[PDB]
């Protein structure tokens, strides 16, 4: 999962 | 009696499951035929530059496998926001399947994924912002979406990012991301996220077949009217009602009366209906109706 | 009142 | 980030389904080795009360159809294990999990597979009720659903559907056969005892409301156990007793158990038009170890 501030 | 937001069963999914690890990324792979089909972020080390990862990649450091057996792969591409993996083995538990993008307001499942192996599965539906209201943490990325229609199964969702508020969003298997995010660690807009009104007319409709009617509104709002009210107090406008037809038929109360009864929910969270706050958005009228009826 | 499923 | 009520996998589950047929009664049952686990009502021939016994001593066992799939089964004998039928078949289920049965207590949490037909549809999680009922959604056709954990491998079968009481209320038996909360498979007007909200619960949906960010309820103030506990019996909640469980709650978010106490009492009456994690109600369907998977791992 990468997040996206 | 009753209604819950259930999930079809995931048994037939479970098999499909693969760790796809890549250096220090580590993250979940959906093995269909001789393929893998995975997030592309899984080939990352600012912004991200996926072309120049995929030009740099040896295939020798993938570590591929389903619970302790390890694949081989002999090659990769680039699907949209996915790695399309070709690998030397084909997985003989692999379903019927077809690809579908799902739409605003539609129900699916979410099988959720750790280090290649299903953890939980719970039914979300797409949002009108195009992301869903999930329950992901980091690892979970490539958790497949789906729905079983006649024994075929239905991919239409692979898990990818959380956005800064806690929403969630994947890609469609052909690797178009949902509402149109970007694969980057940024910050990214996020749209309004409004309640899809013509699931919460099937909810209150279920809740008048389970006898619930305290809410249930004496007055009438026209659908034109009712929508120009909507745009203005988060909600979706109303497009298709003649799915409504069978259930006005069985219960006596039209539409443009549950319009009217969702305006003044809006004024009340001051009381539950069938245990829920009263203006839930999750159910269709699909579900509502396999639910009430086993049809 | 009691339904047997 | 978020939570979800989620049920656990079913693969393992779904193989062992089956369609119990007898006369003009139809429901699921439980294959497990060579035996089918079923509500004994498939064999009761009615509205008054049934005398299960005599119907037993009637039975013709090739008026059975039991299959699994396209796949019939030979009935070899048929006993009552309490309020079920244990019937043995002429057919090992060779894909029989690792298994064991549990009964489980008020505000545990477990997973159902409603099934119909003989045939898994739906799968979700649900929390035993302080009145032995679960919110459950099952129409009549639904009995023998099992519920089930999954712990390390091993299945471990608590439910199989029983019953709706006539305020939508559902219950069902353990896999020994003894109907939770003590009711009868009778149809017949038996009213379910009141139902308090599991407070431990409670709790560990609010550390999971925390770990989230969902922060605007939150008391300045707080209230110790027993100040709480002589306020929940007049007010629809459990006590509380052990709060050392939620240690290690109260170390990752610097909140403890007294601060949410207090909450919990305001929150009670309203949420003041406000959610938290999309509810507007104090929910008591999570359990600490449930919230501890999803927000950990």
């Amino acid at each position: 999962q990468l997040k996206v501030i | 009696a009753g209604l819950r937001k259930m999930a079809q069963p995931s048994g037939v999914v479970e098999k499909c499951i693969v760790r796809v690890c890549y250096g220090n990324m580590a993250l979940n792979g959906l093995w269909l035929g001789d393929t893998v089909m995975c997030p592309r972020h899984v080939i990352a080390s600012s912004t991200i530059d996926y072309d120049y990862a995929l030009s740099v990649l040896r295939l020798h450091n993938f570590s591929i496998s389903s619970g302790n057996v390890f694949l081989g792969v002999v090659g990769v591409t680039m699907r949209g926001a996915l790695l399309q993996i070709k690998v030397n083995q084909n997985n003989v538990h692999t379903p019927k399947y077809t690809y579908r993008t799902v739409r605003p307001g539609e129900s699916f499942n979410i099988l959720a994924c750790y280090d290649g192996a299903a953890a939980g599965v719970y039914g979300v539906n797409m949002r009108s912002n195009y992301t869903i209201r999930g329950s992901f943490i980091n690892g979970a990325a490539g958790s497949p979406g789906y729905n079983i229609n006649n024994g075929t199964v239905e991919f239409c969702y692979l898990h990818q990012l959380e956005l800064g508020s806690g929403c969630h969003v994947g890609s469609d298997l052909d690797g178009v991301m949902y509402g149109g995010y970007e694969d980057q660690p940024t910050l990214q807009v996020e749209g309004a996220s409004s309640l899809f009104t013509e699931n919460v007319l099937a909810f209150l409709y279920a809740a008048l077949i389970n006898g619930s009617t305290w809410w249930l509104s004496s007055s009438r709002i026209a659908v034109d009217r009712f929508n120009e009210w909507a745009v203005h107090n988060g909600m979706t406008t109303v497009v298709n009602t003649d799915c409504f037809s069978i259930f006005a038929a069985k219960t006596g109360v039209d539409v443009q009366r549950l319009l009217a009864s969702i305006q003044s929910l809006h004024k009340n969270g001051g009381k539950q209906i069938l245990g829920y706050t009263s203006l839930t958005d999750e159910f269709t009228t699909g579900e509502v109706i396999r639910q009430m009826y086993g049809v | 009142i009691v339904k047997l499923q």
